[PDB]
């Protein structure tokens, strides 16, 4: 790691100063760096983590994109071939993002996930693992594309069951656990009406229980709760 | 898309 | 050269898809790769030269603002010490930025430049030189920064002189080269009379040439003879 | 920031 000689306390430093300067590479590999000294993530900084690999893998899902929608056109019936570049190009990217997903993942099984007692850190990390693992599958085409979806199901699925037990229903790590696992359903595991139920059944509890949040508690909650509502529109 | 946080 | 292998051609094909992907690192180091293979550029392979170091350095000059930014306020009468982190951090940034606009004189340099014969491609290739000189100004504070200053102003006054003679005043590369140059005076020179007079003569002699376009040209001259408008207004 | 192209 060549973080190795820069000091905890830096690297969360200057993590926040990348997320200012939007420089999101740098962002995660100064949390990167942070996890590797070995001590658990406190809140602050486990989304640090978060926002800085969502944001780098996010680029890279939207090149992904872009490429594979243009090698698609460039193999329907009447294209001009175009040579190898679009596929190797896409190719390239599809590696990159392969490489950021696994390193993610490999941050969370060294060992942050064995670590996470609390209700708060081990969903938010089995969400992760759900999430990068949906990611992987976003591009998945071969003998191991099933062993994927199934790697972040089961990551989803003990979230989903820590975070019934463990946390109310507005709770904003439960809510976009939903929201995400909802997602997977929809788009990853071809179970639309999975993925309606859960975006609704979460919707509803979660309705219930705003009564008991003080307002900045309540703004929280129903940011996502909208997220969930924004889904159902789209899919019903 | 749809929505993911 | 990791670009040595890929063909020349192939190389042009992956710069327009990652343009079209917003992966501008991958764009410059194609067209870097392309510039390498020898040949002179043609004047859609000039503009994805371009375009690709204008959105990287683009990043880097914006992040290297918000940091120097905050570096200035923790250094104001009353701040709270906050340790070497955000000098260090700006100071990466800072060098990152020098390393790309070295790169792209170094392009210009061997041998871009030399085999320049037509105004068009000289005038582009010394505009660039003038503009990264520019922005390795904008970050320069030793023994050498006067000297940085001069080599832009050297190779924008060659550009000029060589618009002068060679292209009709509503040439959008004059154009161009005439609005960064009135910048670099404003900006860089402390000499905002020269950048105002600059702009206003530019935009009048201009006007004045637009009888002689057709449409298309018409709209390429009125861009960025606009944009010479909105400097002038900022400053007058 | 002024206008560059
Ligand atoms: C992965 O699961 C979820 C991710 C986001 C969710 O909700 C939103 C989008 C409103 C959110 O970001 N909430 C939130 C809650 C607590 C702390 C922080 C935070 C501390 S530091 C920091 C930074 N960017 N510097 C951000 C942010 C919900 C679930
Ligand atoms: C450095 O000096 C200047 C830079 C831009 C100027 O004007 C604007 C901004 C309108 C412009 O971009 N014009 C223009 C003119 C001719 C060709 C191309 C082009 C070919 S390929 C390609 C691509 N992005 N793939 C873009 C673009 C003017 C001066």
């Amino acid at each position: 790691g060549a973080m190795g000689s820069m000091e905890r306390a830096s690297l969360i430093q200057k993590a926040k100063l990348a997320e200012q300067a939007e420089r999101y590479e740098d962002m995660a590999a100064f949390m990167k760096g942070a996890v590797e000294k070995g001590e658990e993530l406190s809140c602050e900084e486990r989304n640090l983590l978060s926002v800085a690999y969502k944001n780098v893998v996010g680029g890279q899902r939207a090149a992904w994109r872009v490429l594979s929608s243009i090698e698609q056109k460039s193999n329907e019936e009447g294209s001009e071939e175009k040579g190898p570049e679009v596929r190797e190009y896409r190719e390239k990217v599809e590696t990159e993002l392969q490489g950021v997903c696994d390193t993610v993942l490999g941050l969370l099984d060294s060992h942050l996930i064995k670590e996470a007692g609390d209700a708060e850190s081990r969903v938010f990390y089995l969400k992760m693992k759900g999430d990068y693992y949906r990611y992987l599958a976003e591009v998945a085409t071969g003998d191991d594309k099933k062993r994927i979806i199934d790697s972040a199901r089961s990551a989803y699925q003990e979230a989903m069951d820590i975070s019934k037990k463990e946390m109310p229903p507005t709770n904003p790590i439960r809510l976009g656990l939903a929201l995400n696992f909802s997602v997977f359903h929809y788009e990853i595991a071809n179970s639309p009406e999975e993925a309606i139920s859960l975006a609704k059944t979460t919707f509803d509890e979660a309705m219930a229980d705003l009564h008991t949040l003080s307002e900045d508690s309540y703004k929280d909650s129903t940011l996502i709760m909208q997220l969930l509502r924004d889904n159902l529109t789209l899919w019903t | 898309f749809p929505a993911t946080v």
